[PDB]
RNA sequence: CUCGAGCCCUAGACAGCCGGGAGGUGAGCUUAGAAGCAGCUACCCUCUAAGAAAAGCGUAACAGCUUACCGGCCGAGGUUU
């Protein structure tokens, strides 16, 4: 049979560490890792920490750990395939699927790819050094003119936007310019709350419509405030502007 | 012309004053006054209201020069010594660059600083190499913690 | 073609393909500049699933291409002798 003889030590230690992480953070979930560069992933882990913690390992070692637990955490296994990693937090599930968006994926766009974002190069002064850089921008986008201190960028217009890929040389002048125009992100495949698992597709919808119903409720009170024949605080200007106003509707009107 | 200049002084002449005239003048003088003098920085164009700036943070190897004295590093590190750098001085260099380091606190940030200090033969007390053990044993906690 | 021995492997090996190979930092010294990679010495430290103070190309020097190292896809043997 193709199983090994003795399970290697580090595989055992890692399953323990993963279980340890899982034990804390009363809300736990699996997300993506998508594809994402190291420095960018660090900066996702480097945002304040202290809210959620990202735990990466082999999908099999994450799946071992969920089987050691599982009073609730078994069903989290069907959501583990692909590149993927564990997340856990003391925070709420609904606030969990947010803040993941916070400072995510600058995405430098290596050559050979199509980005849904705008690759437009702006106008300003970079001026690395007088040289082929003047001609480097010429073979891609709006010309670079050298004015009195160094090379500069003239036109603020677009080079490429969407529907095709990036030039190889552009990718290198986008790297020299320090341009990262793409958005991918760290997804969330599922999460476990108290007794139940939350799939992002259902019940996880989000904020304007809440801020739309929340202002509609405050306007619901001020609409009934002066019709109460009562006295209010901020609604005190109700009668103040109705003093000399509606009085003429019973006098001047008819 | 561009906007940038070293120094921890106030308004070091021609890069700043001449270019900034309408309508902002000298209102940016507060930002570049940082103690170390050098702090090369870059000022972004702004609206008429105030100004906008960012602070470029100097390298770590050169950050320990302005503390430990003579700037020549060790020819043979962990052999010849510069020599010394005080322990609380390292605390200062560590709080200096927050984003330039990946650490979540001063404790680990210090380790990187002293990490580099091995290369220059900085010999913080007895030797830069012993530092990780010492600080992991909670030696210097009075400083950091 | 046959007979052994060791090691690795469904806690997913071997190969391939995809993704990631990060920050202090362009380590110090040398040098006009010596940026993993002319040379001498050291070879620490963080973030990590993991990533050398760089194993090999490459540059006038930086680009740039890989190797180490980690994750995924795949699934049954692989590898040394
Ligand atoms: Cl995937």
């Amino acid at each position: 049979e193709r199983k090994t003889e003795t399970i290697p030590e580090w595989k055992q230690e890692e399953v323990d560490a993963i279980v340890e992480m899982i034990e804390s953070y009363e809300s736990v979930g699996v997300v993506n890792i998508a594809g994402i560069p190291s420095r960018q992933l660090q900066d996702m882990r480097r945002d304040l920490h202290g809210t959620a913690e990202l735990r990466v390992s082999r999908n099999t070692l994450l799946e071992r750990a969920l089987d050691d637990v599982d009073d609730g955490l078994e069903d989290l296994n069907g959501y583990i395939t692909g590149q993927v990693g564990l997340i856990g937090t003391d925070d709420n599930p609904f606030s969990l699927f947010q803040e993941l968006e916070a400072s995510k994926t600058p995405a430098p766009i290596g050559a050979g790819e199509v980005a849904p974002n705008d690759i437009v190069i702006p106008e300003g002064d970079t001026g690395v050094d007088p040289g082929p850089f003047v001609g480097e921008l010429q073979s891609v986008g709006a010309d670079a003119r050298i004015q009195e201190g160094s090379i500069q960028v003239l036109s603020d217009s677009t080079v490429l936007d969407t529907g095709e890929e990036v030039s190889q040389e552009l990718s290198n002048v986008l790297n020299e310019l320090g341009i990262e125009p793409k958005e991918v992100g760290l997804d969330l495949r599922a999460v476990f709350a108290d007794g139940v698992l939350f799939e992002p597709e259902e019940l996880e919808l989000d904020x304007x419509x809440x801020x739309x119903x929340x202002x509609x409720x405050x306007x619901x009170x001020x609409x009934x405030x002066x019709x109460x024949x009562x006295x209010x605080x901020x609604x005190x200007x109700x009668x103040x502007x109705x003093x000399x106003x509606x009085x003429x509707x019973x006098x001047x009107x008819x | 012309i561009e906007v940038l200049v070293p120094g921890g002084e106030a308004n070091p002449g021609p890069p700043l004053g001449p270019e900034l005239t309408p309508v902002d003048v000298q209102a940016v003088v507060q930002e570049i006054n940082d103690q170390t003098a050098e702090v090369p920085v870059t000022v972004k164009y702004d609206d008429d209201g105030s100004f906008e700036i960012e602070v470029g943070v100097p390298p770590t190897a050169e950050l320990i020069k302005d503390e430990a004295g003579f700037e020549t590093g060790s020819g043979e590190p962990q052999e010849d010594f510069v020599a010394d750098l005080s322990v609380d001085q390292v605390k200062q260099i560590a709080e200096q660059k927050h984003p330039d380091l990946l650490s979540y606190d001063l404790t680990n940030a210090a380790k990187e600083v002293v990490g580099t200090c091995t290369s220059l033969g900085v010999t913080i007390e007895g030797n830069p190499r012993e530092f990780k053990e010492r600080i992991d044993a909670g030696e210097y906690d009075d400083v950091f913690a």
